[PDB]
């Protein structure tokens, strides 16, 4: 299981449910 | 640590119809874990409308900034962003090429649902997402796939996919059925880049033969086990 | 910081949704969440008590042979269940699932004559099924309600399964009305993870004579109802495999070929 590539950049914040 | 290893095995035996909820009342239960609940494992898909062009679009985290969401066909932050983060003018063309092509596959295949696509620059190389929600018209249910690639510069490209999938049938003689669950896929190789292969033809291809061996695999293999399993209990 | 309060409510979701066999691993991951055993052993008791009696538990009574189900039916209260065919008490662990205390205890002729008809039922259609029947007096309308139980827990090839149906009957002679629920719960995770649920309401009428017709009557019923059942779930999987898993996502598209994508792009 090969890891999966680094996210997008830019300060984006923590990541969150979506209601 | 020891308690996410715990919140993921919750996650594996958890009815996965309520993944949404359980995700919640885990991230309830332990607000600490939240950061890496969310980075280890996939919920279904969310449908968001770009009021400007009038399409709906699949929300992520990888189109997300803050609390606003990027539109892959009017490339905008709803609600706006002043400086909200963007792909590159050159990965913008090769997105929107993206988003097209990947739409005639959702309809090919699918016929119906909505689709989204979202690139972003790596250091060497690119990465994007491929995302397809499909539910049934009315017997029901639903099928979520998330495709994450990433190209690194002849090419190398990694594919890393997940289908949620849901069922329900109501009938007479065998009641109210549903199966429901998640598989979860990886596939690499390199592949020539040319005028006549491009970068997304050949995302393409991986991403059409890992959703037909994933289709595959849940009908024979997963689908399939169960009936065996109830033929078994009595 | 989250509430002493909240954190035994979601505790007690999360148990009462553990798939069959998988008590103990669910149990144990919630355990680690909390962090707080006496929180947890002391607030989610009840939690444990319904999932055991949501699950038709067979559970083992020491000088006795065949199991007896923990279902709602039998609880007496004070943590005690009732053994209708031994004719017994006992005092129940829903967190360990361990019996102790067996102690001894209008309508038995009834509930005896149903008994030992599913019980051989039972036997003949069941791998390794249980059963319980009772018998009881709803708003003065006698109830003989029979449950059963039969589970296969493969954890070592990544799978569980449990049937349970339970029927009820009410005695108006000369007539006798018919509901019953059936149930089946799946789960399979070898390298992946799937899980199937499903349930069958039935209605249906008996006309009543002597309790030993009756009872081989109530378990004729029983014995179709449970054979179509079974029969049709199966039969729905190959119209799955090719009509609403289609409606899903085909195999492929109408053109009966793959996708060129040179011709998307162009």
């Amino acid at each position: 299981a090969f890891a999966k590539p680094k996210g997008p950049g830019g300060k984006r914040g923590h990541k969150r449910l979506i209601r | 640590d020891q308690q996410l290893d715990c919140a993921l095995d919750l996650m594996r035996r958890l009815p996965p119809q309520q993944i949404e909820k359980n995700l919640s009342d885990l991230i309830d239960l332990v607000p600490s874990l939240c950061e890496d609940l969310l980075s280890s494992v996939d919920q279904p898909l969310k449908i968001a409308r770009d009021k400007v062009v009038g399409k709906d679009y699949l929300l992520c985290d990888y189109n997300r900034d803050g609390d606003s969401y990027r539109s892959p066909w009017s490339n905008k932050y709803d609600p706006p962003l002043e400086d909200g983060a963007m792909p590159s003018a050159r990965l913008r063309k090769l997105e929107v090429e993206a988003n097209n092509a990947f739409d005639q596959y959702r309809d090919l295949y699918f016929e119906g649902g909505v689709s989204s696509v979202y690139l972003w620059d790596l250091d060497h190389g690119f990465a994007g997402v491929i995302l397809i929600k499909k539910a049934g018209d009315g017997i029901k249910g639903c099928w979520d796939s998330i495709h994450v690639v990433e190209v690194q510069e002849t090419a190398h490209y990694k594919l890393t996919s997940t289908v949620m999938l849901w069922l329900q049938t109501n009938k007479t003689g065998s009641g109210t059925m549903n199966l429901g669950g998640s598989l979860t896929r990886q596939m690499e190789k390199d592949e020539t880049v040319s005028d006549s292969s491009p970068h997304i033809a050949n995302i393409g291809r991986l991403v059409e033969d890992m959703e037909n061996k994933i289709r595959s695999t849940l009908n024979e293999i997963y689908f399939g086990k169960t009936k065996d399993i109830v033929n078994g209990l009595r | 910081r989250v509430s002493d309060e909240e954190k035994v409510r979601i505790a007690a979701k999360f148990i009462t949704h553990a798939p069959p066999g998988e008590f103990n691993e669910v149990f144990n991951d919630v355990r680690l969440l909390l962090n707080n055993d006496n929180l947890l052993r002391e607030g989610a008791a009840h939690a444990f008590a319904q999932y055991n009696m949501d699950q038709f538990t067979p559970v083992k009574i020491e000088g006795y042979d065949d199991q007896v189900l923990i279902t709602e039916h039998g609880d007496l209260g004070n943590g005690r269940f009732l053994d209708p065919r031994n004719k017994i008490s006992f005092k129940f662990d829903h967190l360990r699932k361990e019996a102790s205390d067996p102690q001894p205890e209008a309508l038995k002729q009834w509930r005896d004559a149903c008994d030992s008809a599913l019980r051989a039922y039972v036997k003949d259609h069941y791998p390794n099924g249980f059963c319980t029947v009772y018998g009881k007096s709803i708003d003065g309308q006698q109830t003989i309600i029979a449950c059963i139980e039969s589970h296969q827990f493969q954890p070592k090839n990544f799978w569980n399964g449990r049937w349970r149906s339970e029927w009820k009957f009410t005695i108006t002679p000369p007539t006798a009305q018919v509901a019953a629920v059936l149930k089946i719960q799946v789960h399979y995770y070898e390298d992946g993870n799937v899980q199937l649920v499903s349930h069958k309401d039935i209605q249906d009428s008996v006309q009543v004579s002597s309790d030993v017709q009756t009872a081989k009557e109530f378990i004729k019923i029983i014995e179709n109802a449970e054979n179509e059942y079974q029969t049709a779930i199966s039969e729905n999987y190959q119209t799955m495999s090719d009509t609403t898993f289609k409606a899903l996502r085909r195999q492929l598209p109408v053109t009966r070929t793959k996708i060129d994508w040179n011709k998307i792009l162009s």
